C-alpha cells in the first residue's frame, strides 16, 4: 500500500521484531503494521525511540514473502509486504521483552550479522 | 526456487533507485502489465549497482522498461550462481551505539580515534571524547 512506503528518505527508522524500515512521520502516525496490538506503537512518540533504532543497514523491496527465498532466510513470509532490511542492531530493554512470551510472541534477534 | 539477477546502476543513487521501483510497482500493480519482480537487493557497503530477484531474465528486462536510471544496465543481464544467494545480505561490523570508538574526517582532530559519550534522540548531533592538541594560545599570534 501506499501508507507503508517511505514518503522521505531522512529520518527513517528500522523496528526490530519485523524490521519494518518507514519514515518518522509514518512511525508517528501509523507505526508498526505487522505487529500494532502487541507493541501499542500508535498515538505515541517516546515508545518509537525506546523500540525502533536507527542503528540498521540494508533495503530489500519485499513484495512476495509466501514464495520468496530471502522471506524464508530472514523469517519474514508471515508478514505484509514492504520495505524491510537485513540487519538491526539494538535489543529491547528488560521491561517490554518480558510481556510478549505471555502473550505468545516469539522474541527473536533479527540482526543476521556477524560480529567481527 | 527463485533466480537473483544483476543491473548495473549510476553511482550514489541506490536508495532512490529503490523507492522509485517500489513507486513504480504499487502503481503498476493492479493493471494489466504487473511486474512479476520479487526482490531487490541494495546492500549500502556495495556503491555502482544494485540486484533483483525474478526467475527469468526477460522478467526483468521488461519490468525496467521507461525508467531513466537502469538506461545503461539495459543491453545485459549477468547472471550469478546459486552459491552467492547468501553472501549479499552478510554485513561486517547501523554501526551506531555509545560507548563506542569512532573517527573523524574534517575538523582540526583528523585521523584519529575518538570515543562516543552520549548519543542525541534528535539525531542531529552527537557527543565525542577527545584529548585537545591547541597550543593554549602561546606559539600563534
Ligand atoms: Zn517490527
Amino acid at each position: 500500500a501506499l501508507e507503508t512506503v517511505p514518503k522521505d528518505l531522512r529520518h527513517l527508522r528500522a523496528c526490530l521484531l519485523c524490521s519494518l524500515v518507514k519514515t518518522i512521520d509514518q512511525f508517528e502516525y501509523d507505526g508498526c503494521d505487522n505487529c500494532d496490538a502487541y507493541l501499542q506503537m500508535k498515538g505515541n512518540r517516546e515508545m518509537v525511540y525506546d523500540c525502533t533504532s536507527s542503528s540498521f543497514d540494508g533495503i530489500i523491496a519485499m513484495m512476495s514473502p509466501e514464495d520468496s527465498w530471502v522471506s524464508k532466510w530472514q523469517r519474514v513470509s508471515n508478514f505484509k509486504p514492504g520495505v524491510y532490511a537485513v540487519s538491526v542492531t539494538g535489543r529491547l530493554p528488560q521491561g517490554i521483552v518480558r510481556e510478549l512470551k505471555s502473550r505468545g510472541v516469539a522474541y527473536k534477534s533479527r540482526d543476521t550479522a556477524i560480529k567481527t | 526456487d527463485p533466480n537473483l539477477w544483476t543491473v548495473k546502476c549510476k553511482i550514489g543513487e541506490e536508495r532512490a533507485t529503490a523507492i522509485s521501483l517500489m513507486r513504480k510497482f504499487i502503481a503498476y500493480q493492479f493493471t494489466d502489465t504487473p511486474l512479476q519482480i520479487k526482490s531487490v537487493v541494495a546492500p549500502e557497503h556495495v556503491k555502482g549497482y544494485i540486484y533483483v530477484e525474478a526467475y527469468k531474465q526477460t522478467h526483468v528486462k521488461q519490468a525496467i522498461e521507461g525508467v531513466g536510471n537502469l538506461r545503461l544496465g539495459y543491453w545485459n543481464q549477468q547472471m550469478v550462481p546459486i552459491k552467492e544467494m547468501t553472501d549479499v545480505l552478510k554485513v561486517v561490523k547501523a554501526n551506531l551505539k555509545p560507548k563506542s570508538w569512532v573517527r573523524l574526517k574534517r575538523g582540526i582532530y583528523k585521523d584519529d580515534i575518538a570515543q562516543v559519550d552520549y548519543v542525541e534522540p534528535s539525531q542531529n548531533t552527537i557527543s565525542l571524547k577527545m584529548i585537545p592538541r591547541i597550543d593554549y594560545d602561546r606559539i600563534k599570534a
